[PDB]
């Protein structure tokens, strides 16, 4: 039902194109990021604190010394990617951060979505569209998908309104 | 001065008959006894000027004739619309299910 | 392209207005030092 | 030799049409009781020219070089017809069937695409009276059919289209309709075309011959949205004739 | 002391800002030679014949684009899955025409980046590191193999690669959930319990630490001045976090030791990330989400709606409409 | 009927009809209201008095769809044309006039027709000025609209 | 609603005969037709040819009409074009042709009844979803 | 009618005075089409000031 | 104008890159 | 074309090159720790 | 007479008749030049030339 | 009124740069 909630958004909302969402995108998928690269980064840089090939059995909760070196962390990351975190304060805060705000932003837009306040459209590609028949985009491409999903579902998904789209008037390219 | 022409020709005959100059061939299972055989024969000797003119086709069997002449009722003729039969669209419109 | 004209001016002062305020407390930051 | 798929494949050569030896200058002489076809027509365009317009008074524009994008996609082939004698022996080719059109998109100096359906569709051409043998000074003129580059089903970007679409501009509702008219109402074009061709090889053995065609047509006109441009091709041809 | 002896030892130099690398070598090159295509592209190319129906995609700023529908388009479909580089073109022109730029960009960046993934162990043996951080950028890295080269090649062409542009990726996403039903697919599903999770433990550590910093500092001043780059101290109270989490949850839901939180927070997104990415390259192979279409049917046989179904209509929606002047038969096989 | 009643039954003053950054006053996209054209009674070619099925706000767009009294379809503008059975020209589709700028007027070739059809799915029928302020077409939200949206 | 003997009526000849199939041959002939038919007439339509569906309504406008079990039965043993004219036994599965159709061997005359049983009845259960293709799904 | 110096044109007259006349789109500025200039074309002269 | 824009932010950005590697505040050891 | 095709051969060799001796050159040996 | 050399004898294209900040190319004031209408005679009743 | 539409982003930026500038340079010098 989630699943379909999803569509539903795509097709008369256009969500995909509503910048709050697209910051709660990079909130998301840059939270899992930064979820993976600490680990990891933890992982592959700790100290020799024990003789077993496993490191976990190395680590005491009531150590003060950190177990693994920021230091070495920084040089590789610096060298690799060219800048690295070295505060590890201001790391983990900023870990805080981004998912945090990424789905504040996202909830922003869906606010508006509740009024049907959209990013449907670009206007400037409409005009140009419209009059010219040769002009074609990854937008115009996509809102033609939209017309399908609404025209398609509209019916089934929201049995009060007793829609009848008589075959003729579904919207269909060649063939399909 | 800017009409659609297949718009402007559901407004004729052919928009509630079989018009043997531009349906396409499907519409012919409409009808027992006429697809394909003689379906094919009435798209490939288009166009007519009447309807009566199907049942010249040379080779038509008396069977076959007493078939057309069972359905001439169903059937129409307009004028050609470029539209409707180039690109051997009265083969293959596009439609499917 | 018809697009809003407004948008220029609108993008320019979001650039640059806040950037010129960061910058202003960097440089007094640095002269401190 | 004959090559097989294997041999051509990948190279090009299934986009370029059969040629004669030059050794190949005979005649192939006609009998006005027999009957003829033309078991082969394969015609290989070479160069691809667009009429410029001129825009100031009456200076009437050039016909100016173009580079073809859509590569080697070029070729009418496989077309076949009745050749008849006519009364007064002159030859009429009567085009039957084949793979008689390609579109083509070739860009104009400055960036503009031409899209243009190169086509002999329902092409009859004729000779000269009295031929009585065909010849290395043979020319056959005719002319052809050229209908709508997209056909009935094409929606542009949209969904608008003749025989299928919107029949309007959804994404502007309240908009004015009328400075969108020609934009909103497709319609199908059908315009006429000439060529010439001219036979420079004959093998009075076999019955093929070759040489060099011209023809002339409209490119697209995107459903009537924009006007077309006049178009030129040049190329060879080969063709190959068989009694019925 | 000789000439190449000195280059061996400039390229794994690791007194170089950036780190070089034998990886780096031909890294450097590869995403050089991408990038400045994809933005000369980006801001420039003509329109692109993306389904080689003569039908050219405009994807450029300079013919009509935003930076949300701008988009390097993919090559033309009737190219396929053919090699197209510039010297196999006729002209620039052509190359332009179908879709050449693409191949170039894509097939530079996919090597550029298993270098970036080889860098990353190199480096760490230079300076004496555990090696698997190569391994967590792996998940990535096989996503964009999945929709760049993985996915086309299953479906028989770079045309159903994923465009590389905002609006494209979106039109590659709908018409893959027509095609595939990738949400009804276990391996996307747990891509998706990756990157929540990811979001959710990146939060959760991160607020946990924070929560637990070690008075350093007055009121006046960012916490974060207290602690220094180096300082062989940890800077929050593990234990004091653990007798929180253990509390909000149970005390063995929570990690007290630091080196097992860490892998786990490794782990999650990672695996998460290589099932979705494998999700991408088996429905490269048509082996598509769960069919529950009129799965439920009543007594005498009616079909019984679930909201399966009414996936199945937006999926049908979808599929009528997607690239609509390009199918003559009825089936959509590729 | 008031014109001021007629048209607060259009869809354009409805404000769940907007987008986010469709900026400015309504007029800016619809345009300037100047008249009620009246009020549009469809038929088709037995008389029966036909319906235009109304946009719902969820719609960025609505096919054309016409009912009888009890909902059962007789007339749209099909997409697909070869398998049409409903179409205007068809069933004779016919729209008059009452009240309004066009009051007692009859149209009847499909075109004109389908036209009216087209702006009937938005409610009653408006003339608007859209060259003053060069309106662009595409509905915005009311004052209702923003203020909803900033204070939520 | 549940699958009663009025539904389970159906034609056996054009004289207007009928015949009562049990539940059991119903959901036989479902199995079966599924086993034998629904490659290409999944949901009633026909893929390799959608001008031709298995809807009643078509059925009955063929030659010899196929609307009843006979009809389907014949048809089954030796298939024609939709007027009857000829005969495609050698590109359409039949018992005529089981030798190059190997899954139309073992099916014995009860099945074909029971095929052509699930055929007839399926539309009364169905309506318009049969034979309608996917803007009925 | 329409030459560089009714447009606004700036640095394309300086371009042209030196022998720089064409562009890689096949016009040149003397009204030649298919003109195939090589490297030294407009774009080509402003891309190398830009590296 | 708005392609000027475009190019613009982007170039700020990539400068802004550049600024952030080479001119970085260096980490210091405690 | 054909121009542009030889000098990418070529380029791309040089860097194959170079990788592949790179590596061959006593990789292992050039860590920090234990050097053979 | 070539309509290049009329268009010369023209005081739209007279660099002196501009303003400072009459802004962009000529093209935004009289327009971009589409064709010479003519070289215009003018005579009065008794059919002598004037100027 | 029929004004040019770069007037406003001129008159804008001729205030806002090199405004900006100078207080930049008087904050700096305040704090040492
Ligand atoms: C950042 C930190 C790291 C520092 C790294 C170092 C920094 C240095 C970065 C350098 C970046 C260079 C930027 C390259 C831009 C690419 C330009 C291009 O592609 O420009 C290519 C141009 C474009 O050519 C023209 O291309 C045109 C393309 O038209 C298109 O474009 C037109 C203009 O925009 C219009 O749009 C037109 O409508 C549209 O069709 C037409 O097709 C013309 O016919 C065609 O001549 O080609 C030319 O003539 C060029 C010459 C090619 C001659 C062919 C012979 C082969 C020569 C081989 C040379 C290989 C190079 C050597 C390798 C190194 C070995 C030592
Ligand atoms: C790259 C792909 C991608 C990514 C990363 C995201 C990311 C996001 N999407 Mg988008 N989405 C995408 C593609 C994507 N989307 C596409 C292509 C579409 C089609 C248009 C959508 C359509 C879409 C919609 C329609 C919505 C989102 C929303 C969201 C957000 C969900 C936030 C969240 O965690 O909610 C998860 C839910 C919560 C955090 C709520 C509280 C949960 C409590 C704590 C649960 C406790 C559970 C309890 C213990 C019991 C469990 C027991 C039981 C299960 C056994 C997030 C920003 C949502 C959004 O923006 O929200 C504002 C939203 O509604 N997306
Ligand atoms: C590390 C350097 C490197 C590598 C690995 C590649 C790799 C590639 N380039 Mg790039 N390229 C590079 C540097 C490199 N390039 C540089 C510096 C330039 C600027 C001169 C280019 C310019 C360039 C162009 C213009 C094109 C490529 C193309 C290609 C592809 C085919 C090359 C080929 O056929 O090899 C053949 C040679 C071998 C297989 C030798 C193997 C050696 C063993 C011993 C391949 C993805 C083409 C492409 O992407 O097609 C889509 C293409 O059109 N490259
Ligand atoms: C409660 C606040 C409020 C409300 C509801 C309105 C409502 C309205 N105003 Mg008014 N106005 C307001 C405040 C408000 N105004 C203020 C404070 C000013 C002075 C700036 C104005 C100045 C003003 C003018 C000059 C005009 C209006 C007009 C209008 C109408 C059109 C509005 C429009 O197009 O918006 C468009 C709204 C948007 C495009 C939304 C912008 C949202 C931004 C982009 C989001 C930013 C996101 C952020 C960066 C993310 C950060 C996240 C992370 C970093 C943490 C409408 C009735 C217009 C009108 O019709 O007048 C007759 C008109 O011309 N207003
Ligand atoms: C030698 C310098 C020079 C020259 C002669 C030109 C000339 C031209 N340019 Mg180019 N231009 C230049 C530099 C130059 N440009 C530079 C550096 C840029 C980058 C910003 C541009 C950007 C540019 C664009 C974007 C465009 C032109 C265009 C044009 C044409 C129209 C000019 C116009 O309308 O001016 C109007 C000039 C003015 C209104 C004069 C402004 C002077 C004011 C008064 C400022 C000085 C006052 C100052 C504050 C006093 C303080 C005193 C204090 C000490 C007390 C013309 C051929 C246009 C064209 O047609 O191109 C196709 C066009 O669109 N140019
Ligand atoms: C030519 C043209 C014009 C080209 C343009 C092409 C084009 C398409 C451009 C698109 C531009 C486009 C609009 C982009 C969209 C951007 C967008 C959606 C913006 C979102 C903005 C935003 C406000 C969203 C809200 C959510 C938000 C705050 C997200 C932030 C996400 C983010 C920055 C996450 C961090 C990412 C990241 C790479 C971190 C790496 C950090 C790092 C170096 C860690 C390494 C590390 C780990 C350790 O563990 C230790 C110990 C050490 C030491 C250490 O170092
Ligand atoms: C007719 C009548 C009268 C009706 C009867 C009805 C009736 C009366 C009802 C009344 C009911 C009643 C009386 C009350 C009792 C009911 C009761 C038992 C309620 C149960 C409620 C319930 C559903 C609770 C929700 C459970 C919940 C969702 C927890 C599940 C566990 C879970 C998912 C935990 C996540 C753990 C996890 C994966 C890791 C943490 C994430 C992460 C890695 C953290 C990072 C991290 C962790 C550390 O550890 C430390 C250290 C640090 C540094 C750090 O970074
Ligand atoms: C100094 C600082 C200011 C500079 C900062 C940068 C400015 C950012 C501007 C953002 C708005 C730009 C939108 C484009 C508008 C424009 O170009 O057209 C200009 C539009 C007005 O619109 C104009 O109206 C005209 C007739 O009056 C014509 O119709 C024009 O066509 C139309 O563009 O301006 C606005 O309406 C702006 C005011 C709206 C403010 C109220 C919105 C409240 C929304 C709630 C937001 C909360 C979200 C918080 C997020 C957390
Ligand atoms: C392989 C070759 C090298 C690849 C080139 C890489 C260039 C990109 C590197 C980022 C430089 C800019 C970051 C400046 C900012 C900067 O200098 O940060 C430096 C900062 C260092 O943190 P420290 O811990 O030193 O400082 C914290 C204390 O000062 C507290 O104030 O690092 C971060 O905060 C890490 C998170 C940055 C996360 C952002 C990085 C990824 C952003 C990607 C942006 C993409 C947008 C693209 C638009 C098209
Ligand atoms: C594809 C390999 C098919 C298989 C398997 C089955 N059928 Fe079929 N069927 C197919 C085609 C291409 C056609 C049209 C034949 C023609 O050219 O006329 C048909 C037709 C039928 C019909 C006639 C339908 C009508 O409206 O007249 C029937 C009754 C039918 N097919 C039945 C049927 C049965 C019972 C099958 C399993 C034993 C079966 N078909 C398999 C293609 C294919
Ligand atoms: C030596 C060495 C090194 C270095 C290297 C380098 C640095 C390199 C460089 C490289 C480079 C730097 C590269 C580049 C390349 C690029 C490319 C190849 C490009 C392409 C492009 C294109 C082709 C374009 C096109 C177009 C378009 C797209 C559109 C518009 C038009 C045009 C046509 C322009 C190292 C250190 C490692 C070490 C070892 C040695
Ligand atoms: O989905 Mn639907 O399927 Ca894979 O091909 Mn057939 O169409 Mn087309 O080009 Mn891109 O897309
Ligand atoms: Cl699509
Ligand atoms: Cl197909
Ligand atoms: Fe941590």
């Amino acid at each position: 039902a989630i699943f379909r909630f999803l569509l539903f958004f795509q097709g008369f909302h256009n969500w995909t194109l509503n910048p709050f969402h697209m910051m709660g995108v990079a909130g998301v998928l840059g939270g899992a990021l930064l979820c993976a690269i600490h680990g990891a980064t933890v992982e592959n840089t700790l100290f020799q604190d024990g003789e077993g090939a496993s490191t976990f059995r190395a680590f005491n909760p009531t150590q003060a010394e950190e177990t693994y070196s920021m230091v070495t962390a920084n040089r590789f990351w610096s060298q690799i990617f060219g800048i690295a975190f070295s505060n590890k304060r201001w790391l983990h805060f900023f870990m805080l951060f981004v998912p945090v705000t990424g789905l504040w932003m996202s909830a922003i837009g869906v606010v508006g979505l509740a009024l049907n306040l959209r990013s449907y459209d670009f206007i400037s590609q409409e005009i140009r569209a419209a009059e010219d028949p040769e002009f074609e985009t990854f937008y115009t491409k996509n809102l033609l998908l939209n017309e399908g999903i609404r025209a398609w579902m509209a019916p089934q998904d929201q049995p009060h309104e007793n829609f009848v789209f008589p075959e003729e008037v579904l919207p269909r390219g060649n063939a399909l | 001065e800017l009409v659609n022409v297949v718009d402007e020709k559901l407004g004729t005959a052919y928009g509630e008959k079989i018009d043997l100059n531009n349906t396409n061939i499907a519409a012919f299972i409409q009808y027992r006894g006429l697809y394909p055989t003689l379906a094919k024969l009435i798209v490939k000797n288009a166009p007519y000027e009447s309807v009566e003119d199907v049942l010249n086709i040379p080779g038509l069997t008396e069977r076959q004739k007493q078939i057309l002449r069972e359905n001439l009722e169903h059937f129409t003729v307009t004028e050609v619309e470029t539209a409707l039969v180039e690109g051997g669209d009265r083969y293959n419109n596009g439609l499917y299910k | 392209m018809e697009v809003n004209q407004l948008g220029l001016i609108a993008t320019a002062l979001f650039v640059l207005v806040p950037s010129v305020f960061l910058i202003i407390l960097y440089v007094q930051t640095e002269s401190q030092q | 030799q004959t090559l097989t798929y294997d041999d051509i494949v990948g190279t090009g050569l299934a986009n370029k049409c059969p040629t004669l030896d030059d050794t190949a200058r005979g005649a192939y002489p006609i009998d006005s009781s027999q009957t003829y076809r033309i078991a082969r027509l394969c015609l290989q365009p070479t160069t691809f020219l667009v009429k410029e317009e001129p825009k100031n008074k009456r200076q009437e524009a050039e016909f100016v070089p173009t580079k073809l994008v859509t590569r080697e996609t070029t070729s009418l082939d496989q077309i076949q017809g009745e050749l008849k004698v006519n009364s007064d022996g002159s030859l009429t080719f009567v085009e039957e069937d084949g793979i008689d059109f390609q579109p083509v998109t070739v860009q104009m100096a400055g960036g503009e695409r031409i899209p243009l359906l190169f086509t002999v569709k329902n092409l009859v051409a004729s000779t000269q009276p009295n031929v009585t043998s065909i010849t290395t000074s043979t020319d056959f003129k005719g002319e052809f059919n050229v209908p709508s580059y997209r056909t009935a089903n094409f929606l542009d970007p949209k969904g608008r289209g003749l025989a299928s679409g919107y029949d309007s501009a959804i994404a502007l509702p309240q908009a004015k309709e009328e400075e969108l008219a020609r934009a909103n109402v497709k319609r199908f074009s059908l315009t006429k075309g000439q060529i010439s061709l001219n036979v420079a090889k004959v093998d009075g053995r076999t019955g093929e011959i070759a040489g060099t065609f011209e023809s002339e047509q409209l490119s697209d006109d995107d459903m009537g949205a924009h006007e077309p441009h006049e178009v030129k091709i040049q190329g060879v041809f080969y063709a190959s004739i068989e009694p019925a | 002391a000789n000439l190449w002896e000195r280059f061996c030892n400039w390229v794994t130099s690791t007194d170089n800002r950036l780190y070089v690398g034998w990886f780096g070598v031909i890294m450097i090159p590869t995403l050089l030679a991408a990038t400045i295509c994809f933005v000369i592209a980006f801001i420039a190319a003509p329109p692109v014949d993306i389904d080689g129906i003569r039908e050219p995609v405009s994807g450029s700023l300079l013919y009509g684009n935003n930076i949300i529908t701008g988009a390097v388009v993919p090559s033309s479909n009737a190219i396929g899955l053919h090699f197209y580089p510039i010297w196999e073109a006729a002209s620039l022109d052509e190359w332009l025409y179908n879709g050449g730029p693409y191949q170039l960009i894509i097939f530079h960046f996919l090597l550029g980046a298993s270098c970036y993934m080889g860098r990353q162990w190199e480096l760490s043996y230079r300076l004496g590191m555990r090696p698997w951080i190569c391994v967590a950028y792996s998940a990535p890295l096989a996503s964009a193999f999945a929709v760049f080269l993985i996915y086309p090649i299953g479906q028989g062409s770079f045309s159903d690669g994923m465009p590389l542009g905002i609006s494209g990726t979106f039109n590659f996403m709908i018409v893959f959930q027509a095609e595939h039903n990738i949400l009804m697919h276990p391996f996307h599903q747990l891509g998706v319990a990756g990157v929540f999770g990811g979001a959710l433990f990146c939060a959760m550590h991160g607020s946990l630490v924070t929560s637990s910093l070690i008075r350093e500092t007055t009121e006046t001043e960012s916490a974060n001045y207290g602690y220094k780059f180096g300082q062989e101290e940890e800077t929050y109270n593990i234990v004091a976090a653990h007798g929180y989490f253990g509390r909000l949850i149970f005390q063995y839901a929570s990690f007290n030791n630091s080196r097992s939180l860490h892998f786990f927070l490794a782990a999650w997104p990672v695996v998460g990330v290589w099932f979705t990415a494998l999700g991408i390259s088996t429905m490269a192979f048509n082996l598509n989400g769960f069919n529950f279409n009129h799965s439920v049917i009543d007594a005498k046989g009616n079909v019984i709606n679930t909201w399966a179904d009414i996936i199945n209509r937006a999926n049908l929606g979808m599929e009528v409409m997607h690239e609509r002047n390009a199918h003559n038969f009825p089936l959509d096989l590729a | 009927i008031p014109e001021k009643l007629a048209f607060y039954d259009y869809i354009g003053n409805n404000p769940a009809k907007g987008g986010l950054f469709r900026t400015g006053p309504m007029n800016k996209g619809d345009g300037i209201a100047q008249a009620w054209k009246g009020h549009a009674v469809f038929r088709n070619k037995e008389g029966e008095e036909l319906f235009v099925r109304r946009m719902p706000a969820f719609f960025e767009s609505f096919p054309v769809i016409l009912t009888d009294k009890n909902g059962v379809v007789k007339a749209d503008i099909p997409f697909r044309r070869a398998e049409s059975k409903y179409s205007f020209e068809q069933q004779g589709v016919t729209v008059s006039f009452y009240g309004g700028e066009l009051n007692g007027q009859t149209f009847t070739d499909p075109p004109t027709v389908k036209s009216y059809a087209r702006k009937a799915i938005f409610g009653e029928i408006f003339e608007f000025d859209t060259e003053t302020l060069n309106s662009d077409g595409i509905f915005r939200t009311s004052p209702r609209g923003w203020f909803t949206f900033a204070h939520a | 609603a549940e699958l009663t003997p009025e539904v389970l009526t159906v034609p056996l000849n054009s004289e207007g005969k009928t015949i009562t199939l049990t539940e059991k041959q119903y959901l036989e002939g479902k199995r079966l037709f599924q086993y034998a038919c629904a490659s290409c007439h999944v949901g009633g339509i026909t893929k390799t040819n959608p001008s031709l569906d298995l809807r009643t309504e078509t059925l009955a406008l063929a030659t010899p009409p196929r609307d009843n079990i006979e009809g389907l039965v014949d048809y089954m043993k030796n298939p024609t074009t939709y007027d009857g004219e000829q005969e495609i036994a050698e590109v359409h599965p039949s018992l005529r042709s089981a030798d190059i159709f190997p899954k139309m061997r073992n099916l014995t005359e009860k099945d074909l009844v029971a095929i052509a049983g699930h055929i007839l009845v399926e539309p009364k259960i169905l309506g318009d979803k049969w034979g309608g293709g996917k803007v009925y799904y | 009618l329409n030459p560089m110096w009714r447009q606004g044109m700036f640095v394309l007259p300086f371009m042209a005075r030196l022998g720089v006349t064409g562009s890689w789109s096949g016009w040149s500025i003397t009204g030649e089409t298919g003109i195939d200039p090589g490297f030294w074309s407009f774009e080509g002269v402003a891309l190398a000031h830009i590296v | 104008m708005e392609t000027i824009t475009y190019v613009f932010i982007f170039a700020c950005i990539i400068a802004l890159f550049f600024f952030a590697i080479f001119f970085r505040e260096p980490p210091r050891i405690t | 074309m054909e121009t542009l095709k030889i000098t990418v051969y070529i380029v791309v060799t040089f860097f194959v090159l170079l990788f592949v001796f790179g590596f061959l050159s006593g990789d292992p040996a050039r860590n920090p720790k234990r050097k053979d």
